[PDB]
């Protein structure tokens, strides 16, 4: 199908504890392949893929570089934010960063992210067209000026469109049996009486690859989001993920109620009844 | 700028008494990243428990998901407890083979 | 491929 590659960073400072912590981690769709912690010993990026294993030590080396540089920048970064704002060096503050582009089911360019965050809110953001800017606030209008000044976009379309697409294209091939699967939810249907005039009825879906999912209830086939609980998607730590969805239900009529799965692991999609 | 974390505690696998499986704790949506998270065993918190890379979502919300091997009984309890800025007192949350 | 990034 469709697919994504993405960086993650985050650095939070820490006065009076020293540099601010630096961390960043990579995804090819849900799958996370590499990480950088500046507070671990390795001081280099770490694989977390076994198919990203097979490069040679000049992709680490060149990746590492990168990665090291960036939290110095970040570090830096966090230094001027405090400037921009006039906030006190004795708060702390995070900085996050996300990279990456979407190719379709022929590994074409889609499109090209570049975005940033101060303290859980937009900061500044490539554009959809990659070239030019969203800036937040005033603060990120000075990030603006400076970047289009020194025509960082020029850079950032390229990369996006070209190398972060051939890396996408090249680590999709090489974890291939695993990128490329999906695998689709085992599903079932609980009961769990709550009084003595009313039911609930969860209806699961486990083991599906990719995080992306829906599952709705159904009353006489009328949609109901009301009185459903619904739980996020959560990983179950070996490549798979989990949800359910819940309905109460007057005792005696859960013959009523249907659960609807969808999913691409699913050639059509799926009507479960109790 | 301050989330509060929605928390989940379940098995990797379903349930099965004397199999060994992987107890989870999934923390998401929270900001920001500190955050405080034991798995217990009656009462008792155990000791090696690991946690994935610090990730967030689309929103710049952050997701940690702790986890350990572990052997469920009938008897027994497991939970997670949780703390963050945004909780007044660190949060406890029971396993529930059903949930 | 990690990005490059720059000065805020």
């Amino acid at each position: 199908g469709s697919h994504s590659m993405r960086y993650f960073s985050t650095s939070v400072s820490r006065p009076g504890r020293g540099e601010p912590r630096f961390i960043a981690v990579g995804y090819v769709d849900d799958t996370q392949f590499v990480r950088f912690d500046s507070d671990a010993a390795s001081q280099r990026m770490e694989p977390r893929a076994p198919w990203i294993e097979q490069e040679g030590p000049e992709y680490w080396d060149e990746e590492t570089g990168k990665v090291k540089a960036h939290s110095q920048t970040d570090r830096e970064n966090l230094r001027i934010a405090l400037r921009y704002y006039n906030q006190s060096e004795a708060g702390s503050h995070t900085l996050q960063m996300m990279f990456g582009c979407d190719v379709g089911s022929d590994g074409r360019f889609l499109r090209g992210y570049h975005q940033y965050a101060y303290d859980g809110k937009d900061y500044i953001a490539l554009k959809e067209d990659l070239r030019s800017w969203t800036a937040a606030d005033m603060a990120a209008q000075i990030t603006k000026r400076k970047w289009e000044a020194a025509h960082v976009a020029e850079q950032q379309r390229a990369y996006l469109e070209g190398t972060c697409v051939d890396g996408l294209r090249r680590y999709l091939e090489n974890g291939k049996e695993t990128l490329q699967r999906t695998d689709p939810p085992k599903t079932h249907m609980t009961h769990h009486p709550i009084s003595d005039h009313e039911a609930t009825l969860r209806c699961w879906a486990l083991g599906f690859y990719p995080a992306e999912i829906t599952l709705t209830w159904q009353r006489d086939g009328e949609d109901q989001t009301q009185d459903t609980e619904l739980v996020e998607t959560r990983p179950a730590g070996d490549g798979t993920f989990q949800k359910w969805a819940a309905v109460v239900v007057p005792s005696g009529e859960e013959q009523r109620y249907t659960c609807h799965v969808q999913h691409e692991g699913l050639p059509k999609p799926l009507t479960l009844r109790w | 700028i301050q989330r509060t974390p929605k928390i989940q505690v379940y098995s990797r696998h379903p349930a099965e008494n004397g199999k060994s499986n992987f107890l989870n704790c999934y923390v998401s949506g929270f900001h920001p990243s500190d955050i405080e998270v034991d798995l217990l065993k009656n009462g008792e918190r155990i000791e090696k428990v690991e946690h994935s890379d610090l990730s967030f979502s689309k929103d710049w919300s952050f997701y940690l998901l702790y986890y350990t091997e572990f052997t469920p009984t009938e008897k027994d309890e497991y939970a997670c407890r949780v703390n963050h800025v945004t909780l007044s007192q660190p949060k406890i949350v029971k396993w529930d083979r059903d949930m | 491929r990690y990005p490059l990034t720059f000065g805020w």
